[PDB]
This record gives C-alpha cells, sequence and structure tokens, in this order.
RNA sequence: CGACUCUCGGCAACGGAUAUCUCGGCUCUCGCAUCGAUGAAGAACGUAGCGAAAUGCGAUACCUGGUGUGAAUUGCAGAAUCCCGUGAACCAUCGAGUCUUUGAACGCAAGUUGCGCCCGAGGCCAUCCGGCCGAGGGCACGCCUGCCUGGGCGUCACGC
RNA sequence: GGAGGGCGCGGCGGCCGAUGCAAAACCCGGGGCGCGAGCCCGGGCGGAGCGGCCGUCGGUGCAGAUCUUGGUGGUAGUAGCAAAUAUUCAAAUGAGAACUUUGAAGGCCGAAGAGGAGAAAGGUUCCAUGUGAACGGCACUUGCACAUGGGUAAGCCGAUCCUAAGGGAAGGGGUAACCCCGGCAGAUAGCGCGAUCACGCGCAUCCCCGAAAGGGAAUCGGGUUAAGAUUUCCCGAGCCGG
RNA sequence: UACAGGCGAGAGACCGAUAGCGAACAAGUACCGCGAGGGAAAGAUGAAAAGGACUUUGAAAAGAGAGUCAAAGAGUGCUUG
RNA sequence: GCGCGACCCCAGGUCAGGCGGGACUACCGCUGAGUUUAAGCAUAUAAAUAAGCGGAGGAGAAGAAACUUACAAGGAUUCCC
C-alpha cells in the first residue's frame, strides 16, 4: 500500500483464524514492495518497514495464545518443559530454591525455639 | 558539592543528559515560559509546548517575529519555529535554531495529554502559595 | 581444482568487498558533523587482508 | 639460492588457516588447533599472563551483553499492567 | 527443490531447472528455467522484471 | 654598478605550538547481585528508501506485542490517519515475542553451507490401507533415579 | 659542595582588581625598571574570560641526553630517473598528443616464447560507461587508478564418495588439570541381512577425516556475451544411477 | 571482612588533545605480522550554513568581482594561528 | 532351566530432571619460578610471590574447641588496634 495498514490492538481483536489469512497477505505484498525497491517508488518508502512490523504482530499473538491454553491443561498435573523455562531462569536461582531454612527447623526444637517479649506471652 | 545523597550531581553528567535528550528529557527541556496572560490562567511560570501552538520571540536580535512550531529537534537539542529565518545566499530561507527559553508561548492548543499537564503543576502551585 | 572453494573464506571475501565501499556522503549531515573518512576501506595491492 | 629473498618467494604451503570459533588466522592445519581460542578444545585458551591488548580482544566488544543485563536489573521474572484501553483507563497519572 | 516447489504455488508454472549462483552481496542468486507452456514474457509482467 | 652573500621589519606563506574551550579520560568513594545445553561468552554473514562505518536488530532482520510519554522523524523523500488520540517518535519502558548462520555446541565429521538417520502433515493414486512427494523439528558425551530383554553353578528353590 | 635571600609557572583557601564601550593569548631593529631571576607599559593582531597580593601545594622552569614526538632547512633543483635490440610518420580526438587510439612503416620475443591457459595466490582487479582531485617516480584526453553499473548458472567437470602416509573422538590409565597414548567386558552389551511377521541367522579390530594431484558412476558438438565454455546457452545425439 | 570486573551512582587542590587510558573522534578500529601477538594518527567555522547564487576569465581545478556575515584578518587547509 | 518377591550385573534416541563453558575484579583451593638481594654465589633471599590449572557466590573461606592457658581462669569463627 502506501498508507501504513493497521494496528496492534485490531489485531488482538481478530481470531487465530482471521491473523493466519492475513499473514499469508503480508507476504505477498511484501515481495510486490521488494521489486519496487529497485524502483525507488514513494509507494513502497515507508511501507516496506512497516509491513516486516505487520508480520511480526500477528506471528508474536498466536504465540502467546498456544501457550495460555497449555498451561491450563497442565497446571493440574506434573508439568512444564516449556513453562519450567520462564519460571526459572536456571541455575544459579535454581539451587536456591529447595527451602533450606524452613525444612531444617521443621523437626528438632521447635516448640520453644524463639525469644518472648511478646508471641509466646500473648499466646497462652 | 551541595548536599544530599541523590541520583544526579556531577558537572559532566548534567551536560551528558540534556543533549541527546531521551523522551522524558525532551519534553522537560521543552518547557518556554508562559505570556504574562497565560501565567495568571494556568497559575505557572512555564508549561511544555506542542507544534499547534504559536510562540513569539522575545529574547534575541530575531525579536518580534511570530509563528508556529514547525519542529523541535532532539540530536543537538534546539527547537524550531517559522517565520525566525536566516537566508542562504541563493535567496533560500532556512529556519534559525531558537532555545525554547528564549521564546515565549503566546497561545496553547490544549491537547488532553498536554491539558493533563497543566492541572497537575497548578495544584503543585496552589499547594506551596496556600 | 577450484581457487579455494571453502564457504568460510568466502563468505569473508563477500563480507570485505561489500566494506570496501566509499563512504556515502548523505550521513556526514546525519552524524551532526565530524569527519567521517571510513578506514575499513582497504585496497588490495597494498597491505594484505587476514582472514 | 640463500635467505630472506629465496624464503620469501617460495611459500606455496599453508599452515595458519581461518579458524571458525574466533575469526583469526591461527588454525594449525597439520596439528588441527588453533593457537587462539582453541578450536577443537573442551575450554576457550584462556592466558593470565597475556597482558592488555590480547585480553580485552577476547573479552570481545561484538558482544550481546544488554540482553542478558535485564534480568539482572529486575530480579523478579513477571510484571503485568495492560492499561491504556478506551474507558480513558489509569494511563495518564497524578 | 524447495524453491521449484515455491515458484508452482506463486506463479502457477512448472520449472525445469534451477541454478545457483553465490554473489558478493552474501545472498544466492537463481536462474529458473521456465516451462515453454506457459512463457516466462508472460509470467514476467504480473511480477514485472527488466 | 646591478647582483650575490648577510641581516631585520612590515605584510604573507609554511607549520600546528600557545591561549581559551571539552557530551572524554583518570583516580577515589558508595550502592547493588544478577550468566549458560531452557543453547553462553565470542564469531560470522545479512537486514535500514536512499549506508561505507559505528550503533541496533535477525527471514517476525536500524525492529514486533504490551506499556509510559503525548507529536514528531528530518539530509531529502514520504504517510497523510497516527494528531481532542488503544496513539507520532533513530523515543523511553520493553512483562509477551521472533531471535539467522555459528559457537560449550550435542547424529557424525568438518580446509566440506559435507554425509547420514528418524518422525510429523497435506496432496495424490491403490502394483495392496501401500507406494511416492511436501514443509518443520529432532537423534551426543556424562551419570542418577525408575524401566525391559537377559548374560552368569552370583546364590536358592523347583525341574525331568 | 653547603647554607642564605629571591624570581617565574600551574592549581587550591583568603583578599582585591580587570572585561565584548574589547579578556586572555600571540606579534612588535617601540619606551622604561631591576645586578639578575624577571617585571612594566605602549602600538598591532585578537574575540571570552583573567591577573595581582597574602597563605597552601606540585606531574613546577630546559640547550643538549648517539634524547622522544611533530615541523622545517642547507644538501639540491644536485646524484639521478642509463639493463630488458627501437622507434617513426600521417590521421582521428581533445583546450592541450613522442607516449592514447587507428593505419602505414620499422622491429622485438623467436614457439623450454614477452605465447594460449589452469594450479597456488589475490578478490572483482575482468568489461562497459563516466573520467584526471590523488596515483601510473616523464607526460597524458589513456589505466590493472577513482566513480558508476554488470557479469561466474553443470545428473555427466571438480569438490562431493573413497582409501593412503597419517591424524583423531570413543575404552583403560597416568596427568588435579590442561593434556597424551589409543581402544576396550560394541568378544553370551550391536552393528548387518532375510524379514514384515516377529523372529531368526551372520560379523569386529571399530568409526570419520586424510591427495580440491593418488584412485574414481556417467557428454559431446555448434552458437553466444565483457570472459574460461565438455563448463554458459541451444540444437541434435547420448551415457550413468535411482 | 574483601573488592583494579560487571551494572547503577556520588566525588577529587586529577588531566587538558605530544597531556589523560591504547582509544575525547568509527578504537582494540585502520594498519603490521605466517602466528603467538603488536597497534596508531585523528577534537574546535559560526549565534545560525547565513557552506559564497549570479557575472566574468580559464579546458577544468581555481582566480577576479559580487552576494552573506558582528567578523571571511572565520570559506568545511576552517577559533586563536 | 524357568530361580513369584529378589539375589548380582548389564541395556534403552528411555520417564521427570541434572553437568561441561564463561566470569575469573575480588575470593577458595592446587601447583610453582627466576631476575633480584647477599655489592660474587650455592644455603638463604625474592616467595610459600609471578606465571600454570580448577571451582563458587554476592560476598566467599571460617566456625561452637581433642582451644587458649596456669588464672577470684579466659572461651566458636572474622577483621581492626
Amino acid at each position: 500500500m502506501s498508507s501504513g495498514k493497521v494496528k496492534a490492538g485490531e489485531l488482538w481483536n481478530k481470531s487465530k483464524d482471521d491473523l493466519t489469512k492475513q499473514l499469508a497477505e503480508l507476504k505477498t505484498e511484501l515481495g510486490q514492495l521488494r521489486i519496487q525497491k529497485v524502483a525507488s517508488s514513494g509507494s513502497k518508502l515507508n511501507r516496506i518497514h512497516d509491513i516486516r512490523k505487520s508480520i511480526a504482530r500477528v506471528l508474536t499473538v498466536i504465540n502467546a495464545k498456544q501457550r495460555a491454553q497449555l498451561r491450563l491443561f497442565y497446571k493440574n498435573k506434573k508439568y512444564a518443559p516449556l513453562d519450567l523455562r520462564a519460571k526459572q531462569t536456571r541455575a544459579i536461582r535454581r539451587r536456591l530454591s529447595p527451602d533450606e531454612k524452613s525444612r531444617v527447623l521443621e523437626k528438632t526444637k521447635k516448640r520453644t525455639v524463639h525469644f518472648p517479649q511478646r508471641k509466646f506471652a500473648i499466646k497462652a | 558539592m551541595k548536599r544530599n545523597p541523590r541520583v544526579t550531581s556531577s558537572r559532566r553528567k548534567c551536560r551528558k543528559a540534556h543533549f541527546t535528550a531521551p523522551s522524558s528529557v525532551r519534553r522537560v527541556l521543552m518547557s518556554a515560559a508562559l505570556s504574562t496572560e497565560l501565567r495568571h490562567k494556568y497559575n505557572v511560570r512555564s508549561i511544555p509546548i506542542r507544534k499547534d501552538d504559536e510562540v513569539q520571540v522575545v529574547r534575541g536580535s530575531y525579536k518580534g517575529r511570530e509563528g508556529k512550531v514547525v519542529q523541535v529537534y532532539r540530536r543537538r537539542w534546539v527547537i524550531h519555529v517559522e517565520r525566525i529565518t536566516r537566508e542562504k545566499v541563493n535567496g533560500s530561507t532556512v529556519n534559525v535554531g531558537i532555545h525554547p527559553s528564549k521564546v515565549v508561548v503566546t497561545k496553547l492548543k490544549l491537547d488532553k495529554d498536554r491539558k493533563a499537564i497543566l492541572d497537575r503543576k497548578a495544584s503543585g502551585r496552589a499547594a506551596d502559595k496556600a | 581444482m577450484p581457487s579455494h572453494k571453502t564457504f568460510r573464506i568466502k563468505q569473508k571475501l563477500a563480507k570485505k568487498q561489500r566494506q570496501n565501499r566509499p563512504i556515502p556522503y548523505w550521513i556526514r549531515m546525519r552524524t551532526d558533523n565530524t569527519i567521517r573518512y571510513n578506514a575499513k576501506r582497504r585496497h588490495w595491492r597494498r597491505t594484505k587482508l587476514g582472514f | 639460492m640463500g635467505k630472506g629473498t629465496g624464503s620469501f618467494g617460495k611459500r606455496r604451503n599453508k599452515t595458519h588457516t581461518l579458524c571458525v570459533r574466533c575469526g583469526r588466522r591461527s588454525f594449525h592445519l597439520q596439528k588441527s588447533t588453533c593457537s587462539s581460542c582453541g578450536y577443537p578444545a573442551a575450554r576457550i585458551r584462556k592466558y593470565n599472563w597475556s597482558v592488555k591488548a590480547i585480553r580485552r580482544k577476547t573479552t570481545g566488544t561484538g558482544r550481546m551483553r544488554y540482553m542478558r543485563h535485564v534480568p539482572r536489573r529486575f530480579k523478579s521474572n513477571f510484571r503485568e499492567g495492560t492499561e491504556a484501553t478506551p474507558r480513558k483507563r489509569a494511563a495518564a497519572a497524578n | 527443490k524447495k524453491i521449484k516447489a515455491a515458484v508452482k504455488k506463486m506463479y502457477d508454472i512448472q520449472a525445469k531447472k534451477v541454478n545457483t549462483l553465490i554473489r558478493p552481496d552474501g545472498k544466492k542468486k537463481a536462474y529458473v528455467k521456465l516451462t515453454p507452456d506457459y512463457d516466462a514474457l508472460d509470467v514476467a509482467n504480473k511480477i514485472g522484471i527488466i
């Protein structure tokens, strides 16, 4: 085109089925603007940058949709090779999350274990 | 130098930030002194401008020109106003950059988000004064 | 035989040939000001390109 | 004939060739090793006697680093906010 | 193989050969020999080429 | 007797010192914790309308979603809906993304865009409900845990 | 060589002065002061900050160092630009032609070539078009220069495939480790073939790289552009593998 | 208790373009070397390009007029020189 | 044979997951010079330092006495005086 096409919130308000048809058209349209790149047309000028952004938008949103459905299926069970990646950011933080301190003092010396001042006094 | 544990204070740093101006930096440095009529309406001495404003040269040699702000330039922090010009040798007329401090705001486009700036700063000036 | 065919060298030759192009006039205005006299344009007869 | 002139003139053998890993002509072909990073090699070649100039080359400057930096900065891994939607929301504060 | 399929999809023509050239650009130039049954000249007009 | 040889001044040319500048360096001090096979550090080669470079990015390619700000970007061109606005901007934020080819680099090698193997679906037609072809992504070392077919008078019972 | 008393510069605490109506800086066969270190003042140049005085402090004063770094002489318009058998005439073009380009002429290498191509190497240098700022130690309108464009298409040629000398994962073992020999309980640990049917049968020194020269699955002819053409293209004819 | 890296800050009787880091500028860049490695030179027109139209000479580069500028004794050899 | 459990020892491109490299300023280990100094030089000095190698974190190491002492006994570990 000569104008930019569309806005990201519009694509959010469209179905997954709708946007994949749009994606096909954007790729076809891009090839036209690539031959016009040589021409140096005023039509392709703005447009050839912006069409790549349009392609990017539809691809991002569809992927996000798939992850959401997957998570709802997975949360009941024991799960995630995919969502596990996001949760951690792995190795150093992974070693630090057993939860050590609470577990050690879960058994042996816990009935009287701390300073009073209040708490033991309030609750008797 | 003068007091306080804070982020910002360094003669070099002050220069560094304002020359290359990120967007928030641009808008606060785009604050141009109001004319006296406008000062008593919005109860502030200075506000960030626009492009559909009209702005009058007070300070310079070029004094007495008025025009709308055609463009604002980030990279070297300058603003460009209509009819403040110098003539090239061939007879072409090219705008001469003016600092927003030098120029004084004749007329405002209120907008909606720019309008919000007026309200918050006005509230600010009310609190100290009374 | 070919004239060393290996892709790793071949890609570098393509890249350096593209790189050895003059600075394009316009950009000297859109840098503010500072003499953009490239430097990474080399000529084959003098020096030698390392891989 | 002898030295210099005859030393230069032959040169039809190759030893140090392009390394894939570091992009430097330093790959010793007939002993299949790079002398600038190690090409087959479990560890990258690091020397702490090889001083100022060389160390900085291996420190790099074609680096990413920024992508890595953002997780350090937040420390969390979430956030949530979708304000600025027709209503006029909560998208202009104070 | 892939390019012959792609040409068939997008311009509805049979391709008889594809020929591959490295360029100093760092991308690949393709000379694609087309069918005589639908002539390259009248393929050309709708994706114009000089 | 010019001239020559020499010298100086005045004006210059030469040259880039000096002065005055400095979005930089330098050194000290303070706060902060936070990389990776979930594909790193580092490289390569591409992508901007017009770019050699730097910077940015990766076939979703000087960028995307979302969000903040609220109108610029500019060398020129350009879009005019994106301008009283779910929204301008080499913008900031950037939670949701793609993230090429490589690289610890993992199918196996690599002076090879080298050579295998496996699986996916769509279409075909039934020399079979199979054959053929398609696009994508896997298949390493290491060892735990659980697992199967078992080696073996390893040990016991029970065999004919 | 010691001690003594001073001068000049940079910055800092104090104090006082000076300025776009012309600061600092710089120039000055211009004046004057001090024994000197230095200072003072004028005129010219210049265009934004600076100096004096009292304390404080140094990366604090230069002529050298076969000094370091930058500039510039005399040398010197001097040695030279002398190997390779050698040029010349007319025309074209252009502002300008011993050298460009075309003809004519004279020659030269003398087919182990000063040749037509490939290797290796370089990397676009090839060719067109533009064209003389730098560069071709003369010249120059010419260039292997600079600018702007284009160009390398393969079932059959090579690489690939394959082994060699040899290299190197895997095992065991030293060596913290890097790293090095190199295979082991792949030997009643599984790779290979029937085989579609799930089951049986058979076997090691493995397995890859290693000559773009060894060894080798398979093409010829004509035409074409700037060019190598079995090779690009095309006709006609094949040939090999699936 | 440590801290010449990294990230984000505050300062100094710090340095002032042959100084300061190798690098104020495209710098670990250009370039050098077979490699290990070695490694520069290079900041300043002006308030604003107002970067000298036009006329004239010259093959052109340039010059001379003029225009512009507070100043060309500021013309991208650019402040002082 | 077949040995229910299992005993002992192998094999999965095996089920869910985990390791290498970096950083290496600072730190924790390992391993380890010589120039130099002694106006020579070996013992010694430099130095239980530089080089070499591995591994973590924001701190790390250390850590509640088979201690120090010789006292009306002190009392994990670290750092400063």
